[PDB]
């Protein structure tokens, strides 16, 4: 309950915290269906990891008491990032 | 009319932007760029009767602040500063600061001030209110990847997406 | 004060932040939460090196300026399979797809 567990197509486990997860609407809906665990049959590790780092950020930086630094993205994942990041609505 | 239609869009890209502060005084904007590196900047509204919006900019000296003049449909930087001509005048807020942003980015212009009195306006980073949606960070992503979207490998579903803000800021 | 950090081990990954100030065993109590095993029975790794458990997350290298929420920082994990720690095993994501030409 505290963490969900969030698995890429190519098998990888990622664990995060679950106000984190709910960042967002789809796994949202998801959970608050269905256990603490959602697949994503169609997103890759090299994409779902950088959504990960998303939700650390986004949580972390709703507020402005702190400058927001940048959040980087390759060239070369931003397409699919892009596509999950629709699917996922956030 | 096209001209308020061109209007109600420019306001949009501004909420989208996620560097607008909406109403902000100027001493606000102090506090809030004093210890931010040289060059970042920020929009908000402008306190002044006659002008809807003024951006908030980090020099090596502390803050400064300069207004943006809409007239007859175009935005350009405040006529007080430089002759008109010398202002380049936009249908978009936002592409006024995307087009100063990438001068300097371009190293056509630097924090050092122009000599003959040309424009000076030097800006790196915006200033955000909160961090912005995944979506709208791939898009800036792309953005300074390519303009060509509509030949993208992507649904016309997220083409009409990065459509609507075609910005590099 | 704050670092981000990922525990990977095999084809899991841990999100999570600590202090600076917080101990490699801290951290170990962290992963026992999650992955309900004791701490005597990890191993935690900043690359190729064991880190200690009474160290601070500082004294091993993790501050906040390497250890972001944007780019967090890699921690290793090992666990204990009977008499024997398993070899430190992390891995790789799947690779990106090759621009298309456009955005070259
Ligand atoms: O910035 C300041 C001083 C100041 C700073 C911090 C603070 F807390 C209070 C005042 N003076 C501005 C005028 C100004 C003031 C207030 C405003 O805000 P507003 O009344 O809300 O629109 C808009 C403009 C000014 O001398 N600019 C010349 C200039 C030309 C070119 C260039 F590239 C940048 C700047």
């Amino acid at each position: 309950m505290m963490y969900v567990k969030l698995i890429s197509s190519d098998g990888h486990e990622f664990i995060v915290k679950r106000e984190h997860a709910l960042t967002s609407g789809t796994i949202k809906a998801m959970l608050s269906q269905f256990t603490n665990e959602v697949n994503f049959r169609e997103i890759p590790s090299h994409v779902l990891s950088k959504v990960c780092m998303y939700f650390t950020y986004k949580v972390r930086y709703t507020n402005s008491s702190t400058e927001i630094p940048e959040f980087p993205i390759a060239p070369e994942i931003a397409l699919e990032l892009l596509m999950a990041a629709n699917f996922l609505d956030c | 009319s096209m001209q308020a239609a061109r209007l109600a869009k420019a306001l949009r890209e501004l909420g989208q932007t996620g560097w607008y502060w909406g109403s902000m005084t100027v001493n606000e904007a102090k506090e809030k760029l004093k210890e931010a590196p040289e060059g970042t900047f920020l929009i908000r509204d402008s306190s002044h009767s006659d002008y809807l919006l003024t951006i908030s900019v980090k020099t090596s000296a502390g803050p400064t602040n300069l207004r943006i003049e809409y007239q007859d449909g175009k935005f350009r930087l405040d006529s007080i500063i430089c002759v008109k001509s010398k202002l380049k005048q936009f249908d978009s807020v936002v592409h006024l600061i995307d087009y100063y942003v990438q001068m300097c980015k371009d190293k056509r212009t630097g924090p050092e001030a122009p000599r003959n009195g040309t424009v000076h306006l030097y800006l790196t980073k915006p200033l955000y209110t909160s961090a912005p949606s995944l979506q709208h960070l791939c898009r800036l992503t792309i953005n300074k990847c390519t303009g060509a979207i509509w030949g993208l490998p992507l649904p016309t579903r997220l083409k009409d997406y990065l459509e609507e803000y075609k910005f590099q800021v | 004060m704050d670092v981000f950090l990922m525990i990977r081990r095999h084809k899991t990954t841990i999100f999570t932040d600590a202090k600076e100030s917080s101990t490699v065993f801290e951290l170990k109590r962290i992963v026992e939460g999650i992955l309900k095993r004791p701490p005597d029975e990890q191993r935690l790794y900043k690359d190729d090196q064991l880190l200690d458990d009474g160290k601070t997350l500082g004294e091993c290298g993790f501050t906040s300026q390497t250890a972001r929420p944007q780019a967090p920082a890699t921690v290793g994990l090992a666990f204990r399979a009977d008499d024997t720690f398993e070899a430190l095993c992390i891995e790789p994501f799947s690779s990106p797809p090759e621009l298309p030409d456009v955005m070259k």
